[PDB]
Order: C-alpha cells, then sequence, then structure tokens
C-alpha cells in the first residue's frame, strides 16, 4: 500500500525484480501485474506554508 | 583500530589493538 | 543402469583461487548507485576452491556444508546438472537437475543414484546433432512430488550458486565467455537468480553429472571406453559473511569488498566506501572469550534421612499408616531412582531426575504395607476397598509413590480397614508389598528441601564463566 | 559378465514354460538384454527387449501378447515367459546384452554379451 | 523392415572377402554384424557400421553408406569360416538378416 503519483520509468529492471526500493524503507518502483509493466512511484507534491 | 595510508596510495594496513598487551592473537611493535 | 567408472583414481585433491567471485544478488530490491553492506552466505574473496576435472572422471560426492559455489570452463556441454540429497538414496528424497540441450529437467523423486552417475552421449550418423543421451544416473526414480521444467541453464565459463533457506532451493547463476587460460578470471562478475525452487527437503551431500562418450567397447566390462571429453569445474562452499555491493545506476553489482577477509576490506566495510581516506579508525573490539565454567556451592551438609521409613525394621499396618515429616535437608533422589530394589515407581508432574534442580517446602512420607494387588490403588480417583475405607488419594497434585515386595520381611499381624488380615504365607499377587508414598509441599513456606549441588574444580588466571553460591 | 540360459524343454503347443538368464557379476544393471531364437535351420530372428531400469518392453511382431519379459537386477536375471504356443516357437534361445540403457541407445551399440543358449521344442 | 544378404560367398584362404546387406534406405541406420559359427553362440565383429569391439581384429573392416553396408575380411584365413549376420534397428525392432555364409577354400 502507499500513495503517490504512478509514471513512466526508464529503469531497466531485470527478469526478476518485481519492485525497486528506495533509502530508509520505502517503495520507489514496481511492476504491475497482469502487464508486467514498471511503474515509478513518486510521492505527491508538498511543502510548508 | 586500523592504521592506513589510503586505498590511492596502497592497500598496506597496521593494526592497533588499543589496551592489550602482546601476548594474545608480520611484526609486533609493543 | 548403473555401471561404476571409480576404479581407483585416488589423487588428492587440488586448489585454484577464487579471486573475487560468487557474488550474487542477495536480495529481490533495485538499489541506485549506493554502497549497501550486506550479511549473507557468500563465498570469501582469495578463497581455495577445489579444482575437479572432467577427465580423471573426477565426479565425488562432495558435502553441501550451507550452500556451494560451482564454476566451469566445458567448451562442450559436459557438465549436465547435479544430484543434491541427503542419502542419495532410497527412503530419502534427493533433488535432481539435468538439461539435455534445449530443456532443463527437476525432479526431487526418492532416487536410487548410482555410485558414478553420469549421462552418455551419442550421436547417430544420420543427423550429427541431437547428441543422444541416456541416463545412467539412477536405477530406481518413483513416488515424486516436484517436477519442473524451463528453458536449460546452460571458453564459456558457467557459474552457479546453490544455496538450501527455509524450504527453498535458490539458484544463481551467471554464463561468460572468456579467453583465460585455464583457472577463473579476475574481472568481478555479479550473479543472478535463476529460480526458487520451494523443494523443501534436506541437502547435505551433492555431485555433478558427467556427459561421456563411448570410445570403445570390450565385451563384458560395461567400463571399457567412457571417455571424459576435456573441462574442469569448481566447488567452493558460501560462508556467513558481510559485504559491501556497490550498486550502479542501473542496479548492477560492479563491486564488493569482504567484509571479514581483511582488516582494509573491514575498514571500507565501516566506513562504506570502496576509497579509504589516510588516517586510523576504529572498526571492531577485541574480546578473550572464556575457555570453560566453573560452578560452585556450599560445602555438602546433613543429608535428609533419607535413613529410616524404607529400612523400618516394622512397618505399620495400612489401616494405620505412618505419615512422618521431613523437612530442613538435602533430598537425594538419585539414589533411590538408580535402585533396582523398587518393584513399582510412578511419578506425576516432574521426571525423576529433575527432582535435583527443584525445591520444595516440605515433604511427607506415607507408609504402610498392602498387598500387590491393591498396589493400583494408590492413584487419584480410583475406588475400591482401600480407596473407599482406607487411603485415599485426592484428585489433584501427587507427588510419588514407591513399592516393593516384601515378601521374605512381612510373609495375620498385618490388617486393612470392618477389619480383615492378610493371609501373608511364605510360599505373587498375595505376597505382602511395602508403599512408601512421597507428598511434596511446594508452595507452604520458604524452600528447604532441596537437591545437592555438585561442584567443579577451579581454573585460576584465566578468562572464565564462574558461578560462587549463586553469583 | 558371463550369462547362463535355463528352462528350455520340451511341451505340447499351447502350453508354457519360463525361460531364465543369470548373469556372472552385478554389471548385469548396465545392460538391456534381449532375447533372439535360433529355429533349428534359420538365422537370427529378434524375439524382444527390455532396457537397464526394465521401463521399455519390446516384443517381436509374432510373439506380442505372448511373452512377457521380466527382469530383476537384485537377483541379478532375466526372464521370458512362454504362452500359448506356436509350434514354430521351438528353437534355442539366446539372452543378449545390448548395453544401451534406454530406447534410443540401442541402436549405438551391439548384442554384445551372449549365454550359450537353451533349447525349446514344441511338439505334440 | 527387410535385410537382404546373398546366401554364401566363398574365398579363397590369403585372399579378401566381401559382404553386403541391402533394403531400404539403409544408410540412415547403424548396422552391426555378427560372427557365429556352427554350434556355437555368436559373436559381434563390427557395429556403427565402423566400430570393432576390443580384441575385434583390424581386417574386419566394414562401413554403410546408402541402400547396402558392407563387411570386408582383407588376409581372410582359415578361422574364418562362419555365418555373418546384418543386423538393424526399425523404430525399436531389431531386424536381423538373412545371413551369407563363409567357405574358406
Ligand atoms: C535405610 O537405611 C540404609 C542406610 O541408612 C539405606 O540403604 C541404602 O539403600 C540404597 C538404595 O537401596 C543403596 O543404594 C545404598 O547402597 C544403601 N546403603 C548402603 C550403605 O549400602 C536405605 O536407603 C535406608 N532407607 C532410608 C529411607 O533412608
Ligand atoms: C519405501 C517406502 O517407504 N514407500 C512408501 C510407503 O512406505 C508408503 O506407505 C506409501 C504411501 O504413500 O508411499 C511409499
Ligand atoms: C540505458 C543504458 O544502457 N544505460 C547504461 C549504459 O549507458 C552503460 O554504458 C552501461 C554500462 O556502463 O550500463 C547501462
Ligand atoms: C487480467 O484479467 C483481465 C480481466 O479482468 C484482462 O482484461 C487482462 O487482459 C488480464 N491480463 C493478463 C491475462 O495478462
Ligand atoms: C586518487 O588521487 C588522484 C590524484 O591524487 C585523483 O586524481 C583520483 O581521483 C583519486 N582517486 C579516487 C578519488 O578514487
Ligand atoms: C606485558 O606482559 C609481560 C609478560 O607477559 C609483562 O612482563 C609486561 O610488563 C606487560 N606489559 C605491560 C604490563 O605494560
Amino acid at each position: 500500500t502507499g500513495t503517490g503519483v504512478l509514471t513512466e520509468s526508464n529503469k531497466k529492471f531485470l527478469p526478476f525484480q518485481q519492485f525497486g526500493r528506495d533509502i530508509a524503507d520505502t517503495t520507489d518502483a514496481v511492476r504491475d501485474p497482469q502487464t508486467l509493466e514498471i511503474l515509478d512511484i513518486t510521492p505527491c507534491s508538498f511543502g510548508g506554508v | 583500530s586500523v592504521i592506513t595510508p589510503g586505498t590511492n596510495t596502497s592497500n598496506q594496513v597496521a593494526v592497533l589493538y588499543q589496551d592489550v598487551n602482546c601476548t594474545e592473537v608480520s611484526n609486533v611493535f609493543q | 543402469q548403473c555401471v561404476n567408472l571409480t576404479t581407483r583414481t585416488q589423487l588428492p585433491p587440488a586448489y585454484t583461487n577464487s579471486f573475487t567471485r560468487g557474488v550474487y544478488y542477495p536480495d529481490k530490491v533495485f538499489r541506485s548507485s549506493v554502497l549497501h553492506s550486506t550479511q549473507d552466505l557468500f563465498l570469501p574473496f582469495f578463497s581455495n576452491v577445489t579444482w575437479f576435472h572432467a577427465k580423471r572422471f573426477d565426479n565425488p560426492v562432495l558435502p553441501f556444508n550451507d550452500g556451494v559455489y560451482f564454476a566451469s570452463t566445458e567448451k562442450s556441454n559436459i557438465i549436465r546438472g547435479w544430484i543434491f540429497g541427503t542419502t542419495l538414496d532410497s527412503k530419502t528424497q534427493s533433488l535432481l537437475i539435468v538439461n539435455n540441450a534445449t530443456n532443463v529437467v527437476i525432479k526431487v523423486c526418492e532416487f536410487q543414484f548410482c555410485n558414478d552417475p553420469f549421462l552418455g552421449v551419442y550421436y547417430h550418423k544420420n543427423n550429427k546433432s541431437w547428441m543422444e543421451s541416456e541416463f545412467r544416473v539412477y536405477s530406481s526414480a518413483n513416488n515424486c512430488t516436484f517436477e519442473y521444467v524451463s528453458q536449460p541453464f546452460l571458453k564459456n565459463l558457467r557459474e552457479f550458486v546453490f544455496k538450501n533457506i527455509d524450504g527453498y532451493f535458490k539458484i544463481y547463476s551467471k554464463h561468460t565467455p572468456i579467453n583465460l587460460v585455464r583457472d577463473l578470471p579476475q574481472g568481478f562478475s555479479a550473479l543472478e537468480p535463476l529460480v526458487d525452487l520451494p523443494i523443501g527437503i534436506n541437502i547435505t551431500r551433492f555431485q555433478t553429472l558427467l556427459a561421456l562418450h563411448r570410445s570403445y567397447l570390450t565385451p563384458g566390462d560395461s567400463s571399457s571406453g567412457w571417455t571424459a571429453g576435456a573441462a574442469a569445474y569448481y566447488v567452493g562452499y558460501l560462508q556467513p559473511r558481510t559485504f559491501l555491493l556497490k550498486y550502479n545506476e542501473n542496479g548492477t553489482i560492479t563491486d564488493a569488498v569482504d567484509c571479514a577477509l581483511d582488516p582494509l576490506s573491514e575498514t571500507k566495510c565501516t566506513l562504506k566506501s570502496f576509497t579509504v581516506e589516510k588516517g586510523i579508525y576504529q572498526t571492531s573490539n577485541f574480546r578473550v572469550q572464556p575457555t570453560e565454567s566453573i560452578v560452585r556451592f556450599p560445602n555438602i551438609t546433613n543429608l535428609c534421612p533419607f535413613g529410616e521409613v524404607f529400612n523400618a525394621t516394622r512397618f505399620a499396618s495400612v489401616y494405620a499408616w505412618n505419615r512422618k515429616r521431613i523437612s530442613n535437608c538435602v533430598a537425594d533422589y538419585s539414589v533411590l531412582y538408580n535402585s533396582a530394589s523398587f518393584s513399582t515407581f510412578k511419578c506425576y508432574g516432574v521426571s525423576p531426575t529433575k527432582l535435583n534442580d527443584l525445591c520444595f517446602t516440605n515433604v511427607y512420607a506415607d507408609s504402610f504395607v498392602i498387598r500387590g494387588d491393591e498396589v493400583r490403588q494408590i492413584a487419584p480417583g480410583q475406588t475400591g476397598k482401600i480407596a473407599d475405607y482406607n487411603y485415599k488419594l485426592p484428585d489433584d497434585f501427587t507427588g510419588c509413590v514407591i513399592a516393593w515386595n516384601s515378601n521374605n520381611l512381612d510373609s495375620y499381624n498385618y490388617l486393612y480397614r470392618p477389619l480383615q488380615s492378610y493371609g501373608f504365607q511364605p510360599t505373587v499377587g498375595y505376597q505382602p508389598y511395602r508403599v512408601v508414598v512421597l507428598s511434596f509441599e511446594l508452595l507452604h513456606a520458604p524452600a528447604t528441601v532441596c537437591g545437592p549441588k555438585k561442584s567443579t574444580n577451579l581454573v585460576k588466571n584465566k578468562c572464565v564463566n564462574f558461578n560462587f553460591n549463586g553469583l | 559378465v558371463q550369462l547362463v540360459e535355463s528352462g528350455g524343454g520340451l511341451v505340447k503347443p499351447g502350453g508354457s514354460l519360463r525361460l531364465s538368464c543369470a548373469a556372472s557379476e552385478f554389471t548385469f544393471s548396465s545392460y538391456s538384454m534381449n532375447w533372439v531364437r535360433q529355429a533349428p535351420g534359420k538365422g537370427l530372428e529378434w524375439v524382444s527387449s527390455i532396457s537397464s531400469s526394465g521401463s521399455q518392453i519390446y516384443y517381436a511382431d509374432s510373439v506380442k501378447g505372448r511373452f512377457t519379459i521380466s527382469r530383476d537386477n537384485a537377483k541379478k536375471s532375466l526372464y521370458l515367459q512362454m504362452n500359448s504356443l506356436r509350434v514354430e516357437d521351438t528353437a534355442v534361445y539366446y539372452c543378449a546384452t545390448n548395453g544401451g540403457a534406454h530406447s534410443s541407445t540401442w541402436s549405438f551399440y551391439g548384442m554384445d554379451v551372449w549365454g550359450q543358449g537353451t533349447t525349446v521344442t514344441v511338439s505334440s | 523392415y527387410e535385410l537382404t544378404q546373398p546366401p554364401s560367398v566363398s574365398v579363397s584362404p590369403g585372399q579378401t572377402a566381401t559382404i553386403t546387406c541391402s533394403g531400404d534406405k539403409l544408410g540412415d541406420k547403424y548396422a552391426c554384424w555378427y560372427q557365429q559359427r556352427p554350434g556355437q553362440s555368436p559373436v559381434l565383429v563390427i557395429y556403427q557400421d565402423s566400430k570393432r569391439p576390443s580384441g575385434i581384429p583390424e581386417r574386419f573392416s566394414g562401413s554403410n553408406s546408402g541402400n547396402t553396408a558392407t563387411l570386408t575380411i582383407g588376409g581372410t584365413q582359415a578361422m574364418d569360416e562362419a555365418a555373418y549376420f546384418c543386423q538393424a534397428w526399425d523404430s525399436n525392432t531389431g531386424v536381423f538378416g538373412g545371413g551369407t555364409k563363409l567357405t574358406v577354400l
């Protein structure tokens, strides 16, 4: 589970990785079922006011 | 502790055991 | 089938040097240009990896310690698989991996592997391309559960890492065209997983499967012309080490350092970099470990009068059985438990050998004489003349009951509770039996009755693990 | 290996028999066996075949549904069923070692170890 | 499947024997070659159309290609007088030839 924007990516996943990950226990990319396409996960825009 | 010149110079290393006598495990200097 | 080739060849093993080799992707998770420190089973750098040969037949069954690294030169497809297993026999499931030329077959059956399992290879003259492979691996293979089929795994050096973790069989492979003369190359290459078979068996030994041609045929030998091509395979062993795997921008492992290899690599790990600047760094801590334990306790004191009841020059009768309290002493139950003089010895709750460690507040000894036919009455929730008009055991926790035939000593002086006398005739169920019931009080007060405590010799001037009177 | 045949004797047509073929050393298992007759004045003409594991069984057409070849490596011998006799089942019977293991390798070897045959005569 | 062999061949001792095996599209099959002297169990002499088991003398020369497979004994001697059988396999049916017949004159 998670929240973010799903975008096209250019990360050459090898046939055996299912998802990529970023530092400190956070998903960065994932390949979807039924289509095997790799989607990047970018957190939704935020900031202080 | 590990004494090193740096991987940019040599892979030679000296090791320092901080508070121990040279009786418990190429040249040893007390 | 099952032709055996290992006639006498018994050369001592030769070791080459696996320079920087067998570094797989120990993980399914993509990494950017980060120096990630991993602790897993690995082949330590610059380790002596045994060097077996296609010729000399070299197919010994080898130990599968924690997982192995398998390398192979083999310009021709002569190594055909492995027979991982525990016994490599019936009564134990074993794993078989074999690839023909266009398909790999994996089976986990109750195989009956040979002493020298291999595959014959033949080329029919009509089409010199089918390498007609014959199986000389097993004589019987039946009653199995797993069968997986895929495109085959296989100077075209091939590398493998097999490991058996938590019911999974994990295979990592990397096939590389090599130009070096004879031994493993120096360029770093990262193995990446092939499959993860849920085999779930125990693997302790393994053996590689060869492809041998038949050069000639003597009439009865079956072992005449098995030429073994020309190749070489190396078997290294994975050890739990910590690595620092340099991931690329794309996630490929371009380099690594083996922490436990040497102080410089340990520093590179603890600093999480492949370049260390000039200076002094603290990496770990030295600690001498203890070599033996010394346990030691107060000096042996008064013994429980286990000196008075089973002896009794005379026992009281069961209508007026005795109840002696014993307290403030050390109770050695080992002597009575080891004694063979007791006809019956039934304990409830705790095994008789742990009473040395356990403590109680008080102990009561219920001593009387009964018959063997009445011995069954000493049990919770029992009925009968004795249990209803005489000593009655509670439904709740009971201690230990001890009985033994006392014909020699006690065979009308003994009565049972309306009162009747036993016909004890000195000439089996009517012979007298003496019975002592050990009832334990475990809550009534601070513990004063306990088993003794074995002492050990003391050793001075060595880091030791001690226990002084509970300290 | 050395093979010896036995069990061949006189029987009337329609009867039964069981040929025997014992081996010399435990290299029996590494051999696919074959039975072949000799009609008293005719040439070699194949009977049937059975592999090292015993998992191919192939008979000649003239003999299908009569014969059941069985093999026991533990007792290290070869057996041939007789059934429902022809008269021209009369012959000397040879038990012969191929050396191949399965279906696909029998064409690469010759039938190369050969016990002295047993004579079967089928007469009323 | 059929294997056709000449009934008999006669060569004087010291000469060269020659023996064929005809039939359909043969040379796409390994053909074995078989000795059997009168009153004896036979013995191999050729397999895979060119191989000779160990102990087989080098004279026992043969090869196969096309629709006939041949057996040659160079330097024939008195030992040689025997029956010779062509063999092949057809879809796992062992096929034996009629069997040519030595006569060492
Ligand atoms: C009765 O008295 C004697 C001595 O106090 C005890 O006899 C010992 O019995 C055990 C078990 O049968 C033997 O292993 C010992 O070897 C015996 N002692 C000797 C010196 O031989 C007996 O246990 C006593 N009963 C009680 C309740 O104390
Ligand atoms: C998965 O199932 C859906 C049906 O809801 C189908 O539209 C889709 O194409 C399927 N994807 C596959 C089979 O890869
Ligand atoms: C090593 O030092 C040289 C010059 O001092 C420098 O050019 C090079 O980048 C250094 N290597 C590193 C930083 O890995
Ligand atoms: C080191 O140990 C030796 C004997 O093992 C001792 O004589 C010496 O004084 C020690 N060094 C110290 C205490 O600094």
